[PDB]
C-alpha cells in the first residue's frame, strides 16, 4: 500500500531540511564575528591620533 | 563625594543610575536583572533580592528636595516594638546588592516584591560606590552593562573627572 | 561555584571552597585554583530561577546564565599581545556557540574586555 | 487573574479555551470528551457530565 512508501520518503524529507536549517545558522555566525569587529577596530582608527606641540634646536 | 568641607580630597560614595525602556517594549522584571561593572581590575556582578521587609526599596513619585535623602528612609523594623520603621536603608545596601527608588510609576507596576518596569516608568538604581569598589577617584575609567533576561543590554561608560571641585557631579 | 546572591569581585571565586584537604577539616580548604588545570575548565552560575544547576549535574536552562573559567596560564601559558583566538563551544544537541577575538595591541589595565 | 488591586502579586484562576471542529468534519459529541494538562508534575483528566438540571453549561 502507499501506505509504507509514504512513510519512508517522510523520513528523508525532514533529514533533508535539517541540513539547509545548519548552513545559514552557521554562515550568520561567522559573518557575525567579523562585522563586530570591523566595526571596533574602525572607531578605534578614527579616534586616535598624535599631535606635535613644539620643535627645538640646538 | 564623601568630604563636604574639601570636596578635592574625596571620593565618591554613592552612585545614581537613570534607567527607563524603550520604545514600544515589553515589562521588564528587575528581579532578573544582573548590573556590571568594571573598575580598577576588578568585576563586579550586583543583583536585587525582592521581600516584603527589609528590602532595598523606596517609593518618591510625589517629588523630593533631594534625591539623596532616600537613604535615611525606613524599609524595616528593628523588632517587634517599633512604631515606625527605623531600619534605614543604608543599613541594607551593601556590596553585592542596589537599591531600586521610583520616580515615575503611571500604572502602579513596581513593588518591592514584584518590581516591574512598564510604559511610562522610571526608576533610579543607587550603588553603595564605598562598598563595592571602597571609594572610585580621579581620573579612571568605568564600563558596565545592564543586563535583562529578555532584551537589549542598557550601557553604562564614563571617565572620572580629573578633580572633584563640587560635592555632586554629573559623570554620564 | 554558586554567586547567585552577587558579589564585588567575579575572580574571587578562585579562592572559594570545593572540598577538604582531610577528615578532619572544619571547612571547605581546597580552593578552585587547585582543581582547575590545562584539561579542564569551570562553571560559575550567575542566574538561575529553576534551580537546575549542580556540581553533579550542570543543566542549563531558560533565563539561566554562567560564566565559564579558563586557566589561560596552563592550557597556552599566558596569552600576549597582538595575537588571535578562535574556538567553539559545542553541545551534544544543537548549534554552537562562536568565540573570536584579537587581544589588544597593548595591556593597559589589570582587566579588560576581549570581545 | 485573581488580584484585580495588584496583578503583578496574582495567579490565573480562570481558564478559557476556544474550541471549533475541522473542515469537512463529522459530529462530536463532548460527553465522550476528555480534556488532559500538565502542569508542575500533576497530570489531569477533566470529564463533562450531563444533566437536565444543575449543568455546567
Ligand atoms: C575632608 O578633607 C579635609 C581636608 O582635606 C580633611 O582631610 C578631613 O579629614 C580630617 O582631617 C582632620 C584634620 O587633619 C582630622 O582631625 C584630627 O584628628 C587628629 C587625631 S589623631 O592625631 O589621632 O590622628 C588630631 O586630633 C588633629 O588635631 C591636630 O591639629 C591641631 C591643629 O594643628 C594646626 O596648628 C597650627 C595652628 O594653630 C597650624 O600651624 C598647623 O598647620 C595645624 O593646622 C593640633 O592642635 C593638634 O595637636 C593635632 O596635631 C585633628 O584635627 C583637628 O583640627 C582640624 C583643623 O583645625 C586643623 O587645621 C579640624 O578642625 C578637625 O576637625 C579637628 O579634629 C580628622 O580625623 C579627619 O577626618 C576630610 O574629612
Ligand atoms: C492583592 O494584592 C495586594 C498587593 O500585593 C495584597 O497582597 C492583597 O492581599 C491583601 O492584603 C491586605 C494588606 O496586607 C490584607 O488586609 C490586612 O488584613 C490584616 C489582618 S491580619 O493581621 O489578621 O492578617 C490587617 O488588618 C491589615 O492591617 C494592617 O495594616 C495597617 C496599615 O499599615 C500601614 O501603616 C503605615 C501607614 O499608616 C505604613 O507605613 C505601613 O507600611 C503600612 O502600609 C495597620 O494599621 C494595621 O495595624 C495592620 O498591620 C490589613 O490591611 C489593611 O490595609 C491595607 C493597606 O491600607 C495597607 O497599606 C488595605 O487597604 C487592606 O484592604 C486593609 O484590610 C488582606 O488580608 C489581603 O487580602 C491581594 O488581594
Ligand atoms: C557619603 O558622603 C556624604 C558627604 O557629603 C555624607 O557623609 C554621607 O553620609 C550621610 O551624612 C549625612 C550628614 O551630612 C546624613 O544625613 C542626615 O541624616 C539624618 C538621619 S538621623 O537619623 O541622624 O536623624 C537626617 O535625615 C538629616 O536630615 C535632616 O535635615 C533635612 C534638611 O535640613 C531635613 O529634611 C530634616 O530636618 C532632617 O532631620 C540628614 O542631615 C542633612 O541635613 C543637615 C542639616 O541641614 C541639618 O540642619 C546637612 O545639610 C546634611 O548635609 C544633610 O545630610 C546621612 O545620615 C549620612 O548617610 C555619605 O553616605
Ligand atoms: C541604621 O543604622 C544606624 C546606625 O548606623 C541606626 O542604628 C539606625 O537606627 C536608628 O537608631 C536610632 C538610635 O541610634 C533611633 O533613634 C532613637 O529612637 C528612640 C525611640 S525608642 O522607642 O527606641 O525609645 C528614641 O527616640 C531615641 O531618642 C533618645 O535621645 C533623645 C535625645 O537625646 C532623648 O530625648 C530620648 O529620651 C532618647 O534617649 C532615638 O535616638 C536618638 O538619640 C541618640 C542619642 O542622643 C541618645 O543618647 C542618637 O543621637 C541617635 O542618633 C538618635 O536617633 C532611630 O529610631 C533608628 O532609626 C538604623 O536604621
Ligand atoms: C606592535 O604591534 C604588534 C601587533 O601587530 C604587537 O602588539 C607588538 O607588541 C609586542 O607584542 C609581543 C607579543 O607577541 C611581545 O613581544 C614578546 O616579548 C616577550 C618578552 S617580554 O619581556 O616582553 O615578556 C617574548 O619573550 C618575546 O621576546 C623574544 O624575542 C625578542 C626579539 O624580538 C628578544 O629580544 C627576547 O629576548 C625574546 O626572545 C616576544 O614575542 C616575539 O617572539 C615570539 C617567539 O619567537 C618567542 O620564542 C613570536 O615570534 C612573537 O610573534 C614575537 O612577538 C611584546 O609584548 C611587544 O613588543 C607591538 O610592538
Ligand atoms: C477570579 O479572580 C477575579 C479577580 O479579577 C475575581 O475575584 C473572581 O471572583 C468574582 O468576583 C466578582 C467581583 O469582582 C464577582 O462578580 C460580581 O458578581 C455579582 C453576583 S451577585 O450575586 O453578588 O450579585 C454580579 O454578577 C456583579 O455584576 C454586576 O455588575 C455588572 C457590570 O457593572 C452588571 O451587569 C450588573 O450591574 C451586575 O449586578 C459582579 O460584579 C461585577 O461588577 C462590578 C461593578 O461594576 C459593580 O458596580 C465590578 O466591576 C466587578 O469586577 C464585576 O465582576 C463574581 O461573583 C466572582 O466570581 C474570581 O473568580
Ligand atoms: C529587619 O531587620 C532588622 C534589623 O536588622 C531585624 O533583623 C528584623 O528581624 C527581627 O529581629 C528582632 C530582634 O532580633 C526580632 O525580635 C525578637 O523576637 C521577639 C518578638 S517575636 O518574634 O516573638 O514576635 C521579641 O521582641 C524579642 O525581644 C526580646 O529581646 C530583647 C533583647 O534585644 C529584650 O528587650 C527582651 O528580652 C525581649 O523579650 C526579639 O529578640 C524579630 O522577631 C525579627 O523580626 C528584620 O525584620
Ligand atoms: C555602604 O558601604 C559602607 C562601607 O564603605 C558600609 O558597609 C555601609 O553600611 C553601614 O555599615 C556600618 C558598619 O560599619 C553600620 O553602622 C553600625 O550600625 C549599628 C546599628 S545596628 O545595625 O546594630 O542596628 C551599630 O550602631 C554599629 O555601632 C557599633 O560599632 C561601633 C564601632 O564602629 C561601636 O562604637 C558601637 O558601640 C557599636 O558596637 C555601627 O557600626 C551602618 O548601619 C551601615 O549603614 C553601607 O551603607
Ligand atoms: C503621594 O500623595 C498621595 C495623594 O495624592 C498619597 O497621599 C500618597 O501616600 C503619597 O505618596
Ligand atoms: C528594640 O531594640 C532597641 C535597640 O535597637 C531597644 O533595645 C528596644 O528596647 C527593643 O524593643
Amino acid at each position: 500500500e502507499t501506505g509504507i512508501g509514504t512513510l519512508i520518503i517522510f523520513i528523508a524529507m525532514v533529514l533533508v531540511a535539517a541540513v539547509a536549517a545548519t548552513v545559514l545558522i552557521n554562515t550568520a555566525g561567522s559573518l557575525q564575528q567579523r562585522a563586530t569587529s570591523t566595526g571596533s577596530q574602525t572607531t578605534n582608527q578614527v579616534s586616535t591620533g598624535l599631535i606635535v606641540q613644539s620643535i627645538y634646536g640646538m | 563625594d564623601n568630604n563636604r568641607s574639601n570636596p578635592e580630597s574625596g571620593s565618591l560614595n554613592w552612585t545614581a543610575i537613570y534607567v527607563t525602556l524603550n520604545t514600544g517594549s515589553s515589562p521588564v522584571d528587575l528581579s532578573n536583572v544582573s548590573l556590571s561593572l568594571e573598575y580598577q581590575g576588578q568585576l563586579a556582578s550586583l543583583k536585587y533580592t525582592p521581600a516584603t521587609t527589609n528590602a532595598s526599596f523606596a517609593v518618591d513619585t510625589n517629588g523630593t528636595s533631594n534625591v539623596f535623602s532616600v537613604l535615611n528612609a525606613g524599609v524595616g523594623y528593628k523588632n517587634s516594638t517599633a512604631t515606625f520603621k527605623n531600619v534605614e536603608l543604608k543599613n541594607v545596601t551593601k556590596s553585592t546588592n542596589f537599591a531600586i527608588v521610583v520616580i515615575r510609576d503611571p500604572s502602579n507596576s513596581l513593588t518591592s516584591s514584584h518590581p516591574v518596569l512598564t510604559t511610562g516608568s522610571e526608576v533610579v538604581i543607587l550603588v553603595n560606590t564605598s562598598a563595592v569598589f571602597g571609594g572610585m577617584k580621579q581620573g579612571q575609567a568605568v564600563t558596565g552593562q545592564i543586563n535583562p533576561s529578555v532584551g537589549s543590554p542598557g550601557i553604562i561608560q564614563f571617565t572620572t573627572p580629573s578633580a572633584f571641585t563640587e560635592t555632586v557631579m554629573e559623570l554620564q
